[PDB]
């Protein structure tokens, strides 16, 4: 470990690694680890000093230091890639860069059965209300709440009871479990230390869940099919696929969700990078943040990257670095990029010539039919009954997008759960509700300047 | 059977009996009752009714405790005590340690009012104390004429012997401070009291349990509030090893014995176990930035990380930190593996000031002219570390006012005339008037006083808030039947001065979660001065305020911030009952993408208060002071077409001016000032700004 | 002083700090004094070192030799407190503050008084006049100031008459009396070093110090000086006093005049 380096002063921390490495290669074959190599190896105004450089001196040389004679293997792992210098990056001494990532929900819940096969959970246990909401904690905060959890599980006996001895009794440890209460009580402790590290992760949901623009359905489904199902017929006309197509028109319609249909088809992995935080790491001029994260998209092939809100740097550095750097054109790696935004008139004009996202759809309102689908695969969302139709809720609200939908119906479920709970000690009189209050604060006179834009294609 | 707990009620030889615990061994209210004890000790108390308590785990001082000599929390039976006896002959002695140089016959005048009227049940060889003028006496009973149980009475008398005994190491200290001693944040001190209490319960279940120890936990906030003190006070409460590290003395020595001084410190620290070990100031030790020239400094930071890991774990012993900010240290020792889950106690609101206070009124021996709620009032923004430094200056000055001047001295040094003498009123606030604002004026974290019963009126946006903040926290089984998520946004717009501010502190102090106020102002400040990591850290510090709840103000003024709340509210909390309150005075100038859902996007319009609603604001207004109902509130609230909250708070201020102004011009009160603030020149109401929000809600329509 | 105690090499300057901190813990009670506290505690990355660290760090907490028996007690002095390290300022390390700051002119006068108490001042000076064009000057200055007006004094006599011998003629500067041109030769040399800072002062202007024009004196006086005797009367009505007032209209009305008479009238800085 790097603090081990930094235990006793230079020299002789020098002469420990370096005995620590011949009795690793006499135990042939070896592994070897290190660990926070960047505040090893930090090229930055931080060289306060030379022993740091001398530390990374003779390390460089070990990484040279077999010649195909010593079978040991290095293993380094800090959590930066980009606070490395690209001295430690250099080819034949680490080639295989690779990055681990947030743990999937199908990764956590199996987190939570591999870390409850000693404390035994009792019946009542699912582990799946733990795992949805556990973005931004890691594995590593799983295992703190599961511990303490269990401490929770230990502070109700030993005291309570009072069957305390120097011996520990293991049959009442036996004997003991853990409750619901107790789970979401070990959720409610200080968790979020775990940062907001954008998400990597296959989605499991697809166009089971959305209902709309079928034939942009069909074409995306072409577009990110065939060029990865038939590659040699591209060959055999010898000209790439394009992996570039605009999205624009009212906003809140899905596409996020489609984004995720278009990645379950690939079975993809899903990224969705957005405004606000690539502003924020553009206000501290941190580019090398976003080129880190489009190269680790680059090797989470398969992926589909989801953006959105390019209005907010379409009129700006922002456009001007994600552009050069979009260049990369790695369309044999499955990767796929597109570009969401509501007003397509500020774009730049640098982005309609090919080579990079091309394909201008536009992507208008849900049909009231397709509304009637979303809401059909929304009773896990939001349960409809047939004494009043989906279609019968679509009479006047044409000019409804799908969050708008979303929240009148998240309004009208919030009217049922207090009108449920206002009787002191389901479905129908709610959507009646719903179609009785004459809120319309939705831009819908948007419809002609989107046209204009469309038509001057045409 | 029965299990320790810590108690407010400070009077000793007192159990805070649960009710359903009195008929198991016979007990009554004015009797006293044997206990079980280590080594064979007998605590004898009489019963207080407190059932809020548990029947088993029984409230009880810190002094009882430290007459029992366990370790502590530990459980104990009780025996009946039928043999009770007064008795008299009692030979009582103090400690020396105590004595600071106090002259002479102390026996009568500190034992009188101690024993008179108490009947205080009191064993042989007991340990118990009073306070007064900063140090009074600890008195143990060297025999008793009686059993050696025994009970006060009136004709018990003494020999004034006037020389203490020697002290023994056996009892725990009554300057080491304890868990009522400290009153900064109760909640959150029961955060940190039941964090890592099993290596201070039982060090051989960590030593039996696979569970890994909370590993290190640090205590970042306000500069120096007790939190040396706070880890000494639990060290003294676990009753296990401490010794301090302090910070500079690891920058002290030179290069490399400086690493040996820590290093062995840690070893012995694992030599001593169980124990509890506290380094105070770590940006002293870690501000890993580009201000670490130098390399010593990163050997300073060398092997305090090293021995965070080359702790053995099948060691337990369990380390302490504290400082000022969390993101000044370096950032590796977030996560796990490293230091554990962190907190705050912060800034201690008005009643933990006030029992700050009360703590601090023990050993004063004061007067009845003082309250001190006067002094609880004015202290926001001031670390009790300051107001103990008041308390002292009190103390200095009810020493400079009088004794100084009497002349009772030339090397005789009276405590009994200090005890006569007593801290005045006027002492507190000439006290005040030193520099007391040294603490640093930042935003405050609060539970909140402000009832749901000072504001009337807009009922219906009331019974949506109440649903809003407490059903979620009531029903989220309800909430997710549906298959439904709660909300968190809301929207405040309208004219300014209504009340909206008013009513942030009664909707969390009604659902009964904490309270920030953050303003747009200070955000300014940090967004000009760049500090957006500031941002985000009292952000994340009022996450783990939880229950708590977030009012911001006045949005309108941003430009980075916005981006910034976007980015912190998509790693939201649903599941620690936290609330966001979108507030401005003018919505339209803002960005429409804060509006879509997701984010803050539940619509209610917040209207100017209507005339009843005047009349409750009005009514809540003057119920800070005995006015005389002599004038009708609805006609004050009749000529008032736009006049909102502060408008009536000014003209009621603007009343009592001038009230208070012909109150004391008079040479050495309601109706004709309000007359005069209804029939004054000034009508200064925003008016045009109706039309356009009835636009706005129109526009929603 | 500072630069002593960091003039020396690493590890005795420790040892300086330990002399210089328990040569009178055992002669309690004892006064130390570590001037100057900007060159020896800023909290700098210009201070490229660990010296001063190692200087300044034990110094705050083995200032704590007391342990509730001794008496040594620390004055502290620097230019400016912004630039002393907050940690240092943090309490129990170091615990509240006070300015002395810079005199005003009507403590000059006295500071002039009692500095002139052996330079045998004539009858021809009036010294009232000496200390109001020096406004912004340290009271070091006007040490300086009669100091040299001495010495100006007595150079214009005792070698031009040709007395200088390896004996004083001490009957000669006994009859010798600065005067008031000897001033304006010392006002005639480069005292403003002392800069140009804010300055607290007590005011004297009284024309109007009764508050405004008409009800402006009735609002003005209440909000100036009701408080400092009759602070319980504010609250027993009711509410706190006001704030903040504001003063607009044509510029140059000798409204900042009048908030200098204001301020003589409440007896307050
Ligand atoms: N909430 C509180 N409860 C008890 N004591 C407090 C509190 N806040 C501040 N103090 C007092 O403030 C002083 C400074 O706190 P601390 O930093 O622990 O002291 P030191 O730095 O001297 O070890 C302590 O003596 C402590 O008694």
């Amino acid at each position: 470990n790097g603090p081990e380096i930094m235990s006793k002063l230079a020299g002789e921390s020098e002469s420990n690694l370096r005995k620590a490495f011949e009795e690793a290669e006499k135990n042939a074959p070896a592994i070897i680890f290190i660990d926070e190599l960047d505040a090893i190896a930090p090229k930055r105004e931080k060289t306060h000093g030379e022993v740091e450089r001398r530390i990374v001196s003779q390390l460089l040389t070990l990484m040279d230091g077999l010649k195909q004679r010593a079978h040991v293997i290095v293993m380094a792992a800090t959590n930066r890639p980009n606070s490395i210098d690209p001295a430690l990056r250099r080819f034949g001494r680490f080639d295989r860069e690779v990055d681990i990532g947030i743990p999937d929900a199908t990764g956590r819940l199996e987190i939570l059965q591999i870390h409850t096969k000693n404390m035994k959970l009792a019946d009542d246990v699912d582990l799946e209300q733990v795992a949805n909401e556990t973005h931004g904690h890691v594995g590593a905060d799983l295992a703190a709440l599961c511990s303490e959890a269990a401490l929770q599980a230990i502070r109700k006996k030993m005291d309570l009871i009072d069957l305390e001895d120097e011996t520990i009794d293991a049959e009442v440890m036996n004997s003991l479990a853990v409750t619901m209460d107790d789970f979401r009580w070990a959720l409610s402790q200080s968790n979020p230390s775990a940062p907001r590290e954008t998400v990597v992760e296959v989605p499991q949901v697809t166009w089971e869940d959305i209902g709309g623009l079928e034939d942009v359905k069909r074409e995306l489904q072409e577009l990110v099919q065939y060029p990865v199902e038939h590659p040699d017929k591209f060959l055999k006309f010898g000209m790439t696929p394009s992996k570039g197509v605009l999205f624009y028109g009212p906003p809140g319609c899905g596409k996020t969700l489609l984004a995720k249909a278009i990645a379950n088809e690939c079975q993809a992995n899903f990224i969705s990078i957005k405004g606000p935080e690539l502003l924020t790491m553009w206000f501290g001029e941190s580019e090398a943040n976003v080129r880190e994260i489009f190269d680790k998209a680059r090797q989470a092939a398969p992926c589909v990257l989801f953006f959105d809100e390019l209005d907010s740097i379409a009129k700006d550095r922002v456009i001007n670095q994600i552009l050069t750097e979009m260049d990369g054109m790695s369309t044999k790696k499955n990767v796929f990029i597109i570009g969401a935004t509501n007003r397509p008139d500020i774009i730049d004009p640098a982005i309609l010539r090919p080579g990079r996202l091309d394909q201008l759809i536009y992507i208008p309102l849900p049909d009231e039919k397709s509304r009637v689908a979303i809401l059909k695969a929304n009773l896990r969302k939001s349960p409809v009954a047939k004494d009043v139709d989906l279609e019968f809720l679509a009479k006047m609200t044409n000019g409804f997008s799908g969050a708008d939908l979303t929240e009148i119906c998240q309004r009208a479920c919030k009217l049922a759960i207090r009108e449920s709970i206002e009787s002191e000690i389901i479905r129908r009189d709610h959507f009646e509700e719903a179609m009785r209050f004459a809120r319309r604060s939705v831009s819908d006179n948007d419809i002609r300047k989107y046209e204009m834009f469309a038509q001057t294609l045409q | 059977r029965l299990i320790v707990d810590e108690a407010i009620n400070e009077d000793n030889s007192v159990v805070s009996l649960s009710q359903p615990k009195m008929d198991e061994l016979q007990l009554f209210r004015g009797d006293t009752v044997l206990l079980k004890g280590k080594k064979r000790r007998e605590a004898v108390c009489i019963v207080l009714s407190d059932d809020t308590c548990s029947d088993e785990k029984i409230r009880m001082n810190r002094v009882v405790r430290n007459n029992l000599r366990v370790r502590l929390g530990d459980v104990i039976s009780i025996q009946p005590c039928p043999d009770v006896k007064y008795g008299k002959r009692i030979h009582v002695l103090p400690i020396d340690d105590t004595v600071e140089g106090i002259t002479g016959n102390l026996f009568e005048v500190y034992l009188k009012p101690y024993f008179l009227e108490a009947y205080r049940p009191i064993r042989k060889g007991d340990i118990f104390l009073v306070r007064g003028g900063m140090r009074a006496v600890e008195f143990k009973v060297v025999e008793t004429d009686p059993s050696p149980y025994c009970i006060v009475a009136p004709d018990t008398v003494i020999h004034c012997e006037g020389e203490p005994i020697k002290r023994e190491d056996e009892e725990e200290s009554l300057n080491e401070v304890g868990y009522d001693d400290i009153g900064g944040c109760r909640k959150q001190l029961a955060q940190i009291k039941e964090m890592v209490e099993l290596p201070l319960r039982h060090p051989a279940l960590f030593k039996a349990i696979g569970v890994k120890p909370p590993r290190g936990i640090l205590l970042y906030g306000p500069p120096g509030t007790g939190k040396t003190l706070i880890a000494r006070a639990v060290a003294n409460e676990t009753g296990a090893f401490f010794f301090l590290i302090n910070g500079p003395e690891i920058m002290s020595k030179l290069a490399g014995e400086s690493e040996s001084n820590l290093r062995k410190a840690f070893e012995e620290a694992e030599k001593n176990a169980p124990a509890i070990i506290f380094i105070d100031e770590l940006d002293a030790i870690a501000p890993k930035r580009e201000k670490t020239h130098g390399e010593v400094e990163r050997r300073i930071v060398s092997q305090l990380l090293t021995l965070m890991d080359g702790l053995k774990q099948r060691a337990h012993v369990i380390v302490m930190a504290a400082t000022n900010r969390p993101n000044s240290i370096d950032p590796a020792l977030r996560r796990f593996g490293r230091f554990d889950r962190e907190v705050d106690i912060g800034i201690p609101d008005a009643t933990g000031r006030l029992e700050i206070l009360q703590i601090h009124t023990k050993n004063m021996k004061l007067a009845d002219d003082v309250d001190l709620e006067q002094v609880a009032n004015e202290t926001h923004g001031h670390v009790g570390a300051d107001l103990a430094a008041l308390c002292s200056e009190a103390a200095l000055q009810a020493i400079r006012k009088k004794m100084d001047l009497i002349d009772l001295e030339d090397e005789t040094i009276d405590a009994e005339v200090m005890n006569s003498l007593a801290v005045t009123m006027d002492d507190f606030r000439w006290a005040l008037s030193q520099s007391n604002p040294s603490a640093p004026r930042e935003t405050v974290v609060e539970v909140p006083q402000v009832t749901w019963e000072d504001i009337g009126g807009l009922e219906d946006v009331k019974r949506e808030l109440q649903e809003l903040v407490q059903y979620p926290v009531e029903h989220p089984d309800k909430f997710l039947k549906f298959g439904m998520t709660p909300s968190k946004g809301v929207l405040f717009y309208g004219p300014p001065g209504c009340g909206k501010t008013l009513l942030a502190k009664a909707i969390a102090n009604e659902c009964q979660a904490n309270f920030i106020s953050i303003k747009g102002p200070e955000l300014l400040t940090m967004w000009f001065g760049e500090s957006e990591a500031n941002v985000r850290e009292i952000f994340d510090k009022a996450r783990q305020a939880a229950p708590c709840v977030l009012f911001f103000d006045e949005l309108d003024s941003i430009d980075r911030v916005i981006n910034q709340i976007l980015t912190e509210m998509d790693g939201m909390s649903t599941k620690k009952n936290v609330f966001i309150i979108g507030a401005t005075n003018r919505p339209d100038i803002i960005d429409p993408a804060i509006l879509r859902p997701g984010r803050l996007d539940q619509l209610i319009y917040i209207p100017l208060p209507d005339e009843k609603s005047r009349v409750a604001i009005l009514k809540a207004n003057l119920r800070k002071s005995p006015v005389a109902k002599d004038v009708d509130l609805e006609f004050l609230a009749k000529m008032t077409n736009g006049f909102s909250g502060a408008d009536l708070t000014e003209i009621c201020q603007r009343a009592c001016k001038l009230a208070i102004r012909e109150s004391i011009e008079s040479e050495i009160i309601r109706r004709d000032h309000f007359e005069e603030a209804m029939r004054f020149a000034r009508r200064s109401v925003s008016d045009n700004d109706i039309r356009k929000y009835e636009m706005f809600a129109q526009t929603l329509q």
